[PDB]
């Protein structure tokens, strides 16, 4: 159902919150009675409407079928290009990713897609990151890939790495340090 | 929070989304055909879908963290692992077959048992210091911190972490050690103001 | 002098003083003194050898050029 | 200290760049900063401060 | 006029200082204000003098 | 008729300063080294020291250019705090504006 | 397994196959220089089962194709962090000692370059300086990994310690050998003395000596040492520096040197850094020129397939879902197959 607001510039007036209930009661009165296509549409007209785009794949000269994806953790930014056919090679930087990232749960990270949809040593792996730490290069490294492979499992495994967070970017930024307290949210210390 | 309220955390579990379509219930259908429609939360860094994944341990070495040094703290985790391990092997190789049947070698099934067995079953708040039960997830929180500051106690001089965690592991695993005298004075003292319980 | 000198001459080097006196002692440990100073590096095996090591010096160093290297020096050291 | 051809060489770049040709330690080399920079007294923002 | 031209955004700079709101003594409290410098450049190539 | 004796003060000492700006400028570089002889360098000490106390740039305050505050003076528009949140706030100076980030 | 012991067996076939150290060959030829992980995985498999690899392989190849006449071969293991360069030499070495060679046996040379705070000025020679408690420790394991030939081999030149005690020419060198073991203050002395005396009977004949030195950029790199007066010590400074520095020069015949490169624990590395001109200096690979590199890898599927199984078989993988394919996998791509990644992954599961 459409919102008070809504309701309001529909009929260009301004009503109280009773009167919108009363009205969607009665709308909802008017659904349940089995009604016909001619009050369906009268109804439609106070209804309000609430999936992932996929990379197509591309083709390089070497002759190999590849996608490419982009992601961004943080202050990091990472491009990825994952073959359809490969050994489980990942090179980021053109560095081999066990040189790249000597901490075992970057690894674990960069893991986790290909683990999650059974798909460990089906593909190649080619990854530029920028920005960031270590961590927040590997979770953008882990997005970009995710949407990368997303164009080489099927539509159920999408919407499964979907549900698991694999293709979510992660919103969570350093939040800005404000006057008059020490950091972000830390007040100074309270005098008395 | 940046994330809105519209948002679901993540269901990370493999064997979840391979569940066939006829041993769904029709809640569980309905449930996943809502969730095609739910915003879903980015997966945090700290959990993945790997098979060696463990929550408990998980939890652990974020409750050991120092400052954000998650490195060195899931460092310290994977030697007192080792450690373990190491200590249970030399056991096992060291001891008779009749012994080395019932000796343990698994360093994850010795933490989880150790831990159950730190928890303590009722615990004391002020209301007087009425004895209270305490919920399951309190109970693991305060049994991880006791092992955690048993370990971190001044008694002990320039023995690493990884030793002291083990070794407070694995007399904890026996029913024995400062931790389960925690447990056991703790339980003592409620049974001392089951009186004053009343309130 | 050799820091002053950005590029890496192969002549006077230690490279070629070193692969010399180890031919000269192969041949001495061999009995047979059939080679000479010149007759040695003129030969195609000291040449790529040569070209190998400049190669790594001057240029640039990965897994192709030491494996390069190491097949020169294999074939110099008459050991494969 | 340095190879000689190299003391020379950059002898030699200072020549063609203007810069001190002889040996000299930080505290002389006041002196070339002092008049390269324009005093701070004459600069416009400090002697046309005020209106 | 006949000149090739290319454009494009170089990144946007924003200035940021803070000051004491109050007169006299506030220090808790500031304003914060900010000078925003946004670039576009143009790019001419193969053009002569006149 | 500046805003008050301390703004005049200031004046006559950036006036000097810049007056005596080059005197002092060659006098301290003939200091300022470890190549002249130290006779050279305590005579020229001593010629230094001999100069007008007001001709020291040090001595030269950057107070506000429209109300002789000493402190809280932004270099850039050469303003008191309070009359610089007084124009900006009035939309009186270009680009200046609110920050909210 | 492939449990077995002999030397002379295995080959190329048997890439991928266990070779099986005895606790005598354990406690014998390796005193030292084995690295602390995997002596520690000895500790408690009660086992020294060596994987066989190919880099191995070829160089005991080599070994065994190369005559003694001709002057010593320098062979270089390299590779990434954690390949298995170390344990390639010790496999090496195991096998040259079995071949009754003498084994000169350097555990790290990393070690004398760094953390020293008994430092001394060189009696012999002012111009250099003693590192009493390496010199005397290395010359204890020398002595426990070389004894049957350390009363074999007559000293050639008369030697002096002090105005009062000295080493008389034609003496065993185990008198040398226990002279600078017990008398710890002219131990480093007595180091040099008793390389030198090889060289010169490696020239003889009289054996056929096996030069090993671990992270052998160390002897061309820079040392965190300092003087009395705070100031940086060269290499080269270190009278053991010095001499083993002698004793890298091909200049002798009568075997073969065998050195491995190592950036864990060297000094002014970048960690990413593993070839061999970038581990050695221009000075080092000037040194060292010219030579063999033998390059140390990752495993293939089949050596990572035997760990796996080598380890499941010792029951270390105590994880449950360890011996499932998918577990595999995981520990498969988190080691990149890198034996001390895919180990130290391995020893908390
Ligand atoms: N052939 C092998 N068989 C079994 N384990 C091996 C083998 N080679 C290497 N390893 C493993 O590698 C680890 C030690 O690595 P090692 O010291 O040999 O390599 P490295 O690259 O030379 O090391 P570093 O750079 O630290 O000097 C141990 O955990 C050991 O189990
Ligand atoms: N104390 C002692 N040490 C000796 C003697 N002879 C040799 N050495 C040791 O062996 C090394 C001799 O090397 P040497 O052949 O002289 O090389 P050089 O110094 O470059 O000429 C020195 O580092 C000494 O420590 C000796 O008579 N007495």
């Amino acid at each position: 159902w459409l919102i008070k607001e809504e309701l309001e510039e529909m009929l260009v007036e301004k009503l109280s919150d009773l009167d919108y209930m009363q009205f969607i009661r009665l709308l909802e009165k008017l659904l349940t009675s089995q009604c016909g296509a001619a009050e369906e549409e009268f109804v439609q007209r106070f209804r309000r409407s609430v999936k992932q785009l996929i990379e197509p794949v591309q083709y390089d000269e070497q002759g190999m079928a590849f996608s490419k994806s982009e992601g961004k953790r943080k202050t990091a930014k990472a491009e990825a290009i994952v073959y359809k056919h490969g050994s489980g090679r990942i090179k980021v930087n053109g560095i081999d990713y066990q040189l790249y990232f000597p901490i075992t749960q970057d690894r674990e990270q960069l893991m986790f897609p290909f683990h999650f949809v059974d798909r460990l040593g089906k593909h190649d792996v080619t990854c530029t990151v920028s920005g960031g730490g270590r961590s927040a290069q590997a979770g953008a490294i882990r997005l970009a890939m995710a949407k990368a492979l997303c164009s080489f499992v099927t539509e159920d495994e999408v919407e499964w790495m979907r549900q698991a967070g694999l293709l979510t970017t992660d919103p969570r930024v350093r939040e800005r340090k404000k006057p008059g307290q020490e950091g972000a949210r830390r007040k100074f210390t309270w005098k008395k | 929070s940046r994330y809105s309220p519209e948002f679901k955390d993540p269901l990370i579990d493999k064997e979840y989304y391979r569940k066939p379509v006829e041993e769904l219930t029709e809640e569980e259908k309905y449930v996943r055909e809502l969730k095609k429609t739910q915003l879903i939360k980015a997966a945090p860094a700290g959990k993945t879908s790997s098979v060696f994944e463990d929550p408990v341990i998980s939890k652990f070495t974020n409750m050991m963290m120092i400052g954000g040094n998650k490195v060195l703290a899931r460092s310290l985790m994977i030697q007192t692992l080792e450690a373990v391990k190491r200590k249970q092997f030399e056991k096992y190789h060291a001891a008779s077959a009749e012994e080395q049947a019932t000796i343990e070698r698994n360093p994850y099934t010795i933490f989880h048992q150790a831990l159950k067995n730190c928890e303590p079953m009722i615990g004391l708040v002020p209301i007087y210091q009425v004895p209270v039960p305490l919920p399951d997830r309190r109970r693991r929180f305060l049994a991880m911190k006791w092992m955690i500051t048993e370990c971190r106690d001044k008694k002990h001089q320039r023995t690493l972490m990884p030793e002291k965690l083990s070794h407070k592991l694995l007399e904890a695993f026996h029913n024995q050690g400062p931790v389960i005298k925690r447990k056991h004075d703790l339980h003592k003292m409620a049974e001392a103001n089951r009186a004053l319980a009343h309130y | 002098t050799e820091a002053d000198m950005e590029e890496y001459i192969w002549e006077n080097s230690s490279s070629e003083r070193n692969i010399l006196e180890t031919l000269l002692q192969m041949k001495a440990a061999e009995k047979n003194m059939e080679i000479n100073k010149e007759e040695l590096l003129g030969t195609k095996e000291i040449e790529e050898y040569k070209k190998s090591v400049v190669s790594l010096k001057n240029e640039e160093e990965n897994e192709n050029s030491i494996s390069q290297y190491k097949e020169s020096v294999k074939r110099l050291l008459n050991v494969t | 200290s340095l190879s000689e051809y190299a003391f020379r060489m950059s002898r030699l770049s200072a020549r063609l760049f203007g810069e001190v040709t002889r040996p000299t330690n930080s505290k002389s080399m006041k002196v070339v900063k002092l008049f390269s920079e324009l005093p701070l007294a004459k600069k416009k923002e400090t002697y046309d401060w005020y209106p | 006029l006949g000149i090739s031209i290319k454009v494009h955004e170089p990144p946007r700079k924003i200035e940021r200082f803070t000051l004491l709101q109050s007169v006299h003594i506030y220090k808790k409290h500031r304003v914060q204000y900010e000078m925003r410098t946004l670039y576009r450049c143009l790019e001419l190539e193969h053009l002569t003098g006149s | 008729h500046y805003v008050d004796w301390r703004m005049w003060r200031d004046v006559k000492r950036r006036k000097m300063a810049y007056e005596y700006a080059d005197e002092r400028l060659r006098i301290n570089s003939l200091r300022k080294n470890t190549i002249l002889p130290k006779i050279l360098q305590d005579v020229a000490d001593e010629e230094i020291a001999a100069l007008p106390r007001d001709s020291c740039p040090v001595r030269i305050r950057n107070r506000c250019v429209m109300t002789s505050r000493p402190r809280g003076v932004k270099r850039r528009w050469r303003l008191s705090r309070i009359v610089f949140r007084h124009l900006a706030d009035h939309g009186q100076l270009s680009g200046i504006q609110r920050a909210t980030w | 397994r492939t449990n077995e012991n002999d030397p002379a067996k295995h080959g190329d076939q048997h890439e991928g196959q266990h070779y099986n150290i005895s606790p005598q060959d354990l406690e014998t030829v390796f005193p030292h220089g084995l690295p602390p992980r995997f002596v520690m995985q000895v500790k408690t498999f009660s086992e020294a089962c060596l994987m066989v690899r190919k880099p191995a392989l070829e160089l005991l190849h080599y070994l065994k194709n190369t005559s003694f006449a001709y002057p010593a071969i320098r062979y270089l293991l390299y590779g990434e962090k954690g390949t298995g360069k170390t344990l390639s030499l010790c496999h090496v070495i195991h096998f040259c000692a079995k071949q009754d060679w003498l084994i000169l046996h350097i555990p790290d040379a990393h070690l004398w370059v760094k953390n020293c705070r008994d430092l001394l000025q060189s009696s012999y020679n002012k111009q250099r300086f003693d590192q009493p408690l390496e010199a005397s420790t290395w010359l204890k394991n020398f002595k426990t990994t070389n004894e049957r030939f350390l009363n074999q081999i007559k000293v050639q030149e008369k030697y002096v310690w002090n105005k009062r005690e000295s080493t008389e020419k034609g003496s065993p060198l185990g008198e040398v050998v226990e002279q600078g073991i017990t008398r710890v203050r002219n131990a480093t002395d007595a180091v040099g003395i008793v390389l030198k005396e090889l060289k010169r009977q490696s020239s003889l004949g009289m054996f056929h000596l096996l030069v090993a030195v671990d992270g052998i950029n160390a002897l061309w790199g820079r040392t965190t040492l300092k003087r009395e007066d705070k100031s940086p010590i060269a290499p080269e400074e270190l009278a053991l520096v010095h001499n083993l520095r002698k004793m890298m020069k091909n200049d002798w015949h009568g075997g073969a040197i065998v050195s491995a490169l190592s950036q864990t624990g060297s000094l002014f590395k970048p960690r990413k850094a593993y070839l061999p001109q970038e581990l050695l200096g221009k000075e080092g690979f000037d040194a060292l020129d010219p030579f063999i590199p033998i390059l140390v890898s990752n495993y293939n599927p089949k050596e990572f397939e035997s760990c796996i199984q080598y380890y499941l078989e010792n029951n270390w993988l105590q994880h449950e879902k360890a011996p499932t394919e998918e577990g595999k996998k995981e520990l498969l791509f988190l080691s990149n197959a890198n034996p001390s990644l895919l180990e130290r992954h391995c020893a908390y599961l």
